[PDB]
């Protein structure tokens, strides 16, 4: 588990994503595979949801054709109750899920060096695919909560601390680590491993000691806001405060057709969604890119156990982007997201079709699409 | 020379606890800051001495993992510093910590190698000489001037365009400048270092056939051990050195977070028996910044014109991590992260954001007023934005801001993986006529954030079009 | 963590005030156009505080239309103000009370680290 | 409000409970401890005649060196234990502050030769809350359906005491201070109150989504309440909350040594109708204050009485 | 003495606060590790110990009855300081008083929502 | 320079004022000789600037008549890019000030010892002028840095630290130092020696730990802000936050 990370040279470039199969996630913020994506969030955001449905989204892909698209899982928890493990183990078995990952444990019981050892452990774990051409997905389920067991370690072999107790070496801690989870060219492999950090936000706070020695290292971090959630408003994702960092690269032709505007219409949205409420006298029309926060926001909102693959994601928010829905008060929304589907296995399944055929929007089934939204 | 006494330069290992090994030499003790080669490898662990203990026992860091060393090997006596090979012949290659070549295209042929460790250059060594040179961005080469052998400092909080921006700076600055180029990664992702690699290739900077190379890499970052982020940034200094003094030139270098120096003394210093401070730090962190960045200067031999970053931890400028570096910085970029909400990109801030080099002199006096009247009408705009009308704006008192707030938010060529906005630059040309309308009054009225995600004044009606309104 | 609370309610303000603040100009334009022709020869030869001085002095189509049309500005007046004079003297406030949190963020870093040596460094 | 509520919930609970019960007082006072002592003899629960006890009284308190209210949680907890494997059963444990568990650390550990930490704590206080905490949960021999409490020194919910505890907690009740000036009680809060059961296939459908839309109102409700229109309410957009936070404020049982007020409770019952309402606008105009120390929507109008307004 | 035999007793503490000043410097000259604002982490056992000394006592036991008071420094009116959280956890009432109030007329000025009996109606008789 | 300030009687009163040349400072806030006048202020802000103003003021002096009526002077640089100081002395040379100024240097390379030393080394500098009849003008810029700096010396000798580090007698750093700066009675000799420390304002803080630590000290202090400045209002002092406190004394009858 004491490996030093790659390099320049054995790395390329973070192309070839990984389907969390989380609309709001994927379109808006995408991943690319052999990344690191960190997921803070305060308690009860649903950071282990995510993940686990990004985990969950590997399914039809760990049976079928394509092998290299495809994902292995390496689930670790750190600190937890092992009960909620149990939750997890059993819930993921549901759906066949763990039949492909792997998942470990150190769970509260355990000695603070195993909640300190287990991630160093896990990372090793994937290292297997990301140099075997294999790909893996792998996620360190509150390395915050690890920060918590680490001090404790080395200030009992009385190594001066520092800042809130930790070791200085905080930094290194999780340094190391995530730079271990990197893309591998074809001329070393061409395998992959993609780490998604669990971090704890302190009622907000995106920038404490722990955060930012994690925020400060990792490409990409997915903000989940408890502030939110209750609001309808899930997974709850604060642009501003929460990037992709590695760029459209992740977000393949399809979301760059299509999210190329969603993310950073709301990165200054943030302001007129946040006057709106008093308007009256203004630029009259200014409306418009008002109008798109809301009906689309309720479309930004997934939120269930099940994934809606990218083909379904190049479904239903498409037809928000390209504003047709638009106008009509939101509340209802939510039924078209569920109803378009049930109305696309059953008769649309064509149009899905030429997204494995083409890999991106078409100007035929634009027009289609255009047809059953209208 | 590198040669010990007629007694033994080997010293055996007595303890190690993470980064700090402690050696003990019986014929020959090595002075501090001497490169020490650990035996019994399977590759190449250098220990640079930082103390004399006493009882014939010195105190190193590891420049590299500690794994499996054991209490009695052998380490070897260097007799000089960690020294990295200086010349042309490491431009287009990429170094690590000790010169080693981590590009893989095999051994660094060279006439010479220099210690990382060198005096700064003294004061009758010094230039005053301060001629401009344009960037041509806005806040960045307009409000806070820059300058050759001038300090750049771009505090971030860590993601709020620190990085981002000095790719920019090579755009525009790197690739049409003659004369060689350096960047010393610290700290930071090896992703970019990557990357930044490849780009260098694409573009032909960094050419992997002729000679056609100009800029040099040094790295050292993030899997590593502090010893090691403690120094990268000393060797990618001690590269762009030789060529300005023994080869005559204006180089430019490139920190990426230079104060990753500190991070190395924050992780170091306890551990080798010292008492802590500001925030834990170390006693070190004044005479650290200074003695490192006391060598990134100009000469009555040549010039370096570099371009720093550094890093705003907990978002506290009042660490005095981001504060004790100010002092060296030829101008200042304080990115906000309040200001990233606002989209504002550059994240730069109508305050923070300083110069010496900023006087009708040098600027200009129409230029450096209206400086002077942007921040103006910015502060009482600071306060009133929430002060007196209490957020909501109209209210009385019509006696442009944000408007001129989206003059200087120019997106450029490195934001494009975001929306397609590009290369919004070029060098001071017509800004005249443009932003000081804004101030006086002029041409100031097109309805709000019509005139947000653009600069030039061209595009208040090149867009008024694009969004209209009337009947 | 707390004055992240105090520091909720300013930007909670905002949005409400600081969007009217466009609006606050808006209803002058939504008058003009009409109320110009029956002004001057056409015919003859919170919320700030306007809409008080008037009222407080007292200790068909013409006269009720012509004052209304020219009161009508006078009473909007209050958003003009209530948006520009309410936020202009409450911003600062957001750059103060955030100004001080570094403050008593750095703070905290620097009282709690001092107890955790204060026990650490001297023992044997 | 967080011992009141304990005792509370040994009103509904556990007196009705089939099956064992446990009391373990770690730390907290001495006179509850005496009280809960003879309340548990008026009303049977420990008859000291029969053999018909359910609940086994452990405790170590106040009075008592840190040693001591280090593991009087342990023992109350071995012995809840006993109960749920070698007589496999559903068991209860109370434990009036669990916390106390790491006071406890937090005067040893350094005079045990350990290096300090966050606050001066301890270098062990997650281990310590963990190993813990880890003993009292059900098994494929028996259940604990637990009911702990955890103190927040000096108000700071950032204290890594209430903080690392979290963890543990299946559902969450932060009482607020600045709640208890309101009166609310209990003092439970709008946000930090959550759950690891609070989905539509046990909870409801219905239920958890206005509990969504409670806190959602809520939310810019808090905002709102100070931010736009700047404390006073009125201002405009007209576009309940203040309602539902009188609606949850059931002042019950426990809480009658204060305004003669009782047991406000009934399990869920007639929330149907009532709540609902609130939200989408039904029956929403009763003058304000009019519906604040009582719950049921059927008290708008069986109080509008109590308190008329017209002519 | 009289808890204990039959007859009741008023003790007042005045100024645990300034005990809690005074705690501290006793241990750290010992070398006792310090905690919290140097207050020798048994700064609870400090005042718990001794308040838990005052208690009601049984007619099978005496009925008599000790009653203490401890008086407590407002640092400008935080009442959940570390030694006041330390107190107010363990009394049974606190009387709070303002200074913030007093001059108004407000005296003896008594913040509720922030200040109980806690003990419940038993004190009041049936007249109160 | 370990030497004891001298004391009550040796001194007498600040009075013979000294011209900066700042209009804004002499008139508003007039400097008497003598005596210590503290110039805190943020970083980007004019405390060299106007010090150096001061300090080149005194040109048409250093060469006339009334030989009392001058003013030797002391720039002291305590961490400053040796740069930045060769652009002083360059400066200053260009007015002739140089002629008649020492100057001297601890920029950053310099072990943090020195970066101590060397205001009590410029402190024996001008007293060699506060003993001999002569006058002069030394300028401490940045005991904050020394203080930054001096810490560091101290905890390396494992001397316990108290304050951020500040080794406790932080005070009796300052202290000692500012009341070396004193007016001299004819009856010991009439010169002088006039001190203005410069201090680094952390984004308007005045009252910092350090700051407290001077301003407790020096008799009158001229704050400069950097929230101001650019919107014109340069010196940029601000009036309630700052004194002359040795009183009209300073001010001639003039002002
Ligand atoms: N799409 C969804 N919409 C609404 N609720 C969801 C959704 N998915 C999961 N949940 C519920 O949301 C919560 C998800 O987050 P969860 O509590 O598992 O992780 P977390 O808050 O990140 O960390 P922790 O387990 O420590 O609380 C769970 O309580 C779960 O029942
Ligand atoms: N009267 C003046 N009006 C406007 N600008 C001035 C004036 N005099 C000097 N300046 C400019 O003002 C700045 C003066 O302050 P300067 O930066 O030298 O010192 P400081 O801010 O006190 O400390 P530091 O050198 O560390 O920044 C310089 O950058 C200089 O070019
Ligand atoms: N010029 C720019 N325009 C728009 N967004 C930017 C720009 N520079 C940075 N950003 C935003 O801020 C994030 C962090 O910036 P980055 O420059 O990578 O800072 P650093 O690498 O120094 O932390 C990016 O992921 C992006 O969302
Ligand atoms: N249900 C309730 N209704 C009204 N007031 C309450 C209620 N529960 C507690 N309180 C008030 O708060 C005080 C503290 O509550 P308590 O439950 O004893 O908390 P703890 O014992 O956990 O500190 C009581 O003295 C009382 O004034
Ligand atoms: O993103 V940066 O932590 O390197 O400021
Ligand atoms: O009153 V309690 O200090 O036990 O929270
Ligand atoms: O520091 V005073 O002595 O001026 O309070
Ligand atoms: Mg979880
Ligand atoms: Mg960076
Ligand atoms: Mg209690
Ligand atoms: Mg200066």
């Amino acid at each position: 588990v004491g490996l030093k990370a790659p390099g320049i040279i054995p790395r390329i470039s973070v192309r070839e994503p990984m389907q969390t199969g989380i609309k709001a996630v994927d379109s808006l913020v995408p991943i690319g595979r052999g990344q690191r994506e960190l997921i803070i969030g305060d308690r009860q955001t649903g950071k282990t949801s995510i993940a686990i449905d990004t985990i969950i989204n590997q399914k039809r892909f760990n049976d079928g054709t394509d092998e290299k698209k495809k994902l292995y899982c390496i689930y670790v928890a750190i600190g937890q109750k092992r009960s909620t493990v149990a939750q997890l183990v059993k819930r993921l078995t549901d759906a066949d899920a763990m039949k492909y990952t792997i998942v470990v444990s150190a769970t509260a019981s355990d000695a603070a060096p195993l909640q300190y050892l287990a991630p160093y452990s896990g990372c090793s774990m994937g290292e297997y695919f990301r140099d075997n051409g294999k790909h893996a997905l792998i996620i360190y389920d509150d390395l915050s909560k690890q920060a918590v067991a680490y001090r404790q370690m080395s200030l009992l072999l009385r190594r001066p601390p520092g800042r809130e107790a930790y070791p200085g070496d905080v930094f290194y801690l999780h340094s190391r680590l995530l730079e271990r989870a990197a893309k591998m060219n074809d001329s070393f492999g061409g395998g992959s491993l993609t780490a998604l950090p669990v971090i704890e936000t302190q009622a907000g706070d995106v920038s404490a000691y722990i955060p930012t020695n994690v925020i400060s290292i990792t490409d990409g971090q997915i903000f989940l806001e408890t502030e939110l959630f209750y609001k309808g408003i899930r997974p709850a994702i604060n642009v501003g405060l929460s990037v992709s960092r590695v760029g459209s690269a992740a977000q393949t032709r399809a979301m760059k057709q299509v999210a190329g505007t969603m993310k950073l219409e709301l990165a200054q949205y943030r302001e007129v969604a946040a006057f709106a409420q008093f308007g009256s006298d203004l630029d009259a029309a200014t409306q418009q890119l008002l109008s798109r926060g809301v009906r689309l926001t309720e479309l930004l909102k997934q939120g269930q156990y099940s994934p809606m693959a990218i083909e379904e994601q190049v479904a239903v928010i498409y037809a928000g982007v390209r504003g047709y829905l638009d106008k009509l008060e939101p509340s209802k929304i939510t039924k078209f997201e569920s109803a378009f589907l049930s109305h696309v296995v059953s008769q649309h399944q064509s149009l899905l079709g030429n997204i494995r055929s083409d890999g991106k929007i078409s100007e035929q089934s634009d027009a289609k699409l255009k047809e059953i939204v209208t | 020379s590198a040669a010990p006494k007629a007694g033994t330069a080997t010293g055996q290992i007595v303890a190690v606890i993470g980064a700090v090994v402690d050696v003990q030499f019986d014929e020959g003790l090595p002075p501090i800051l001497n490169a020490l080669e650990v035996q019994g490898r399977e590759s190449r662990l250098v220990l640079e001495v930082a103390q004399h203990l006493g009882e014939s026992t010195v105190r190193t860091i590891a420049m590299d993992g500690t794994e499996g060393l054991v209490r009695g090997q052998k380490v070897l006596d260097s007799g000089a510093p960690i020294k990295i090979p200086v010349g042309p012949e490491t431009l287009g290659r990429i170094m690590n910590v000790i010169g080693e070549p981590i590009d893989e295209r095999g051994p660094i042929k060279t006439k010479q190698f220099a210690p990382i460790h060198a005096e700064a250059p003294e004061f009758i060594e010094m230039s005053v000489e301060q001629e401009i040179l344009v960037t041509g961005i806005k806040v960045v080469d307009l409000l806070a001037p820059y300058a050759k052998g001038g300090k750049i400092g771009l505090f971030g909080g860590a993601g709020v365009g620190k990085t981002v921006l000095i790719m920019e700076l090579i755009n525009n600055v790197a690739k049409a400048h003659g004369g060689y180029s350096v960047f010393a990664g610290v700290g930071e992702r090896t992703r970019e270092g990557n990357d930044l690699y490849h780009e260098m290739i694409e573009s032909g900077v960094i050419n992997l056939k002729d000679a056609t190379s100009k800029v040099a890499l040094v790295y050292g970052q993030m899997n590593e051990p502090p010893g090691a982020r403690a120094r990268v940034a000393l060797t990618g200094l001690t590269v762009a050195e030789y060529f300005r003094d023994q080869e005559g030139q204006d180089v430019l270098l490139f920190i990426d977070n230079i104060f990753r120096f500190t991070q190395a003394g924050s992780e170091v210093s306890a551990l080798l028996g010292r008492i802590p401070s500001a925030v834990g730090y170390q006693p070190t962190l004044a005479t650290d910044m200074g003695t490192m960045q006391e060598r990134i200067t100009t000469t009555k031999k040549g010039s370096i014109t570099s371009v720093q970053a550094i890093y705003v931890p907990a978002d506290d400028l009042t660490d005095p991590a981001p504060a004790t570096t100010f002092a060296h910085l030829d101008a200042t970029t304080v990115l906000s992260r309040a200001i990233a909400e606002l989209g504002i990109y550059p994240a730069v801030d109508p305050l923070d954001s300083t110069s010496r080099i900023m006087d009708p002199n040098i600027v200009g006096s129409e230029h450096y007023d209206v400086a002077r009247g942007v921040q103006k009408i910015l502060q009482d705009y600071k306060s009133l934005q929430d002060i007196i009308a209490i957020l909501g704006m109209d209210e009385l008192s019509e006696e442009r801001a944000r408007k001129i707030q989206r003059f200087l938010s120019q997106p450029f060529q490195v934001a494009e993986v975001f929306t397609g906005h590009m290369g919004k630059l070029v060098p001071l040309k017509e800004t005249i006529k443009g932003f000081q309308q804004i101030l006086a009054g002029d041409y100031d009225h097109l309805p709000e954030q019509a005139f947000y995600m653009v600069g030039p004044i061209e595009e208040a009606v090149a867009k008024a079009d694009k969004l209209a309104e009337e009947h | 963590k707390d004055i992240t609370r105090r520091l909720k309610s300013i930007k909670n303000i905002q949005k409400i005030t600081k969007s009217m603040k466009m609006v606050a100009a808006a209803k002058y334009a939504r008058a003009e156009r009409e109320l110009k022709p029956a002004r001057v020869y056409g015919t003859g030869s919170l919320c700030g505080a306007i809409h008080s001085s008037v009222a407080k002095q007292m200790k068909l189509a013409n006269i009720i239309y012509y004052s209304l049309k020219e009161s009508t500005t006078s009473e909007q007046s209050a958003r003009m103000t209530a948006m520009d004079n309410a936020s202009k003297n409450a911003s600062d406030m957001i750059d103060k009370l955030t100004l001080t949190f570094n403050r008593t963020r750095q703070a905290v870093i620097t009282k709690e680290l001092i107890e955790i040596i204060s026990g650490a460094a001297a023992l044997d």
